[PDB]
């Protein structure tokens, strides 16, 4: 948000330093970087910015962005997921099964080579297990398959 | 406890049986116990034959008790995979 305030040059005979409610200055020095901001603490002293929010506005922005990311009438996209679960999912299920064969026959080399090299030293090379993400996609498969009974019946 | 054992296992695939063999197995040649079985039970006393009726299940509506017990079970799968504390 970043706001500023200009200082004069006539009042450098006098001081510049009453700074009431000291917390604001020590808060100003933390959001902060540079050599040139450090060179522009002269001619500039900032000022704290804060935020007050209408609970009406907060709650209707919550309406918008926790309700309107769900879509209209709210059944519509979940029944569309139910449309996915019998026509499109089996193709990415084939992709999942091919990944969970091909990645697996080389990630069974991994505890072998853990026993081989050392007790757990530095990163040897490229690949990893990465199975957890593919399993989470399979969890998406099962949850939207659970959606089928709920939506389709009644 | 054998009388009601025959009166239990009668309802199976005895699709028709002649009466005097049931007289042999049950007991009591021409009794009023034949009235007891043929009336308290089904097995309609027709011509020389206890007749077998038919009953069905169709599994029609369920389709839904499958669907709601799967609602329970997959809410359970998602619930245990869900946990976090």
């Amino acid at each position: 948000i970043d706001a500023f305030r200009l200082i004069n040059a006539n009042m450098m005979v006098l001081g510049h330093e009453p700074r009431q409610t000291t917390s604001n200055l020590g808060h100003l020095n933390k959001p902060s970087i540079q050599a040139l901001i450090h060179g522009l603490n002269r001619h500039y002293y900032s000022i704290t910015i804060n935020y007050r929010k209408n609970e009406l506005e907060q709650k209707m922005l919550l309406n918008l962005h926790k309700k309107s990311w769900m879509e209209g009438l709210t059944l519509q996209d979940y029944s569309e997921h139910c449309k996915h679960n019998e026509s499109v999912v089996k193709e990415m299920l084939e992709l999942a099964k091919n990944y969970n064969k091909a990645v697996e026959e080389e990630d069974k080399m991994t505890p072998e080579q853990l026993a081989i090299k050392n007790v757990g030293k530095q990163d040897p090379k490229r690949h990893l297990e990465e199975h957890v993400d593919v399993l989470m996609t399979s969890n998406i498969v099962q949850c939207l398959a659970a959606m089928l009974d709920t939506v389709v019946f009644k | 406890t054998i009388r009601d054992e025959i009166a239990g296992c009668i309802e199976k695939a005895y699709e028709k049986i002649l009466f005097t063999e049931a007289t042999r197995i049950l007991f009591f040649n021409t009794p009023k116990k034949m009235t007891d079985y043929a009336k308290k039970r089904g097995w309609v006393l027709g011509p020389n034959n206890y007749y077998s009726f038919a009953s069905q299940q169709q599994k029609p509506e369920d389709t839904t008790i499958p669907s709601t017990e799967l609602a329970k079970q997959v809410i359970e799968y998602a619930r245990q995979l869900e946990m976090i504390v």
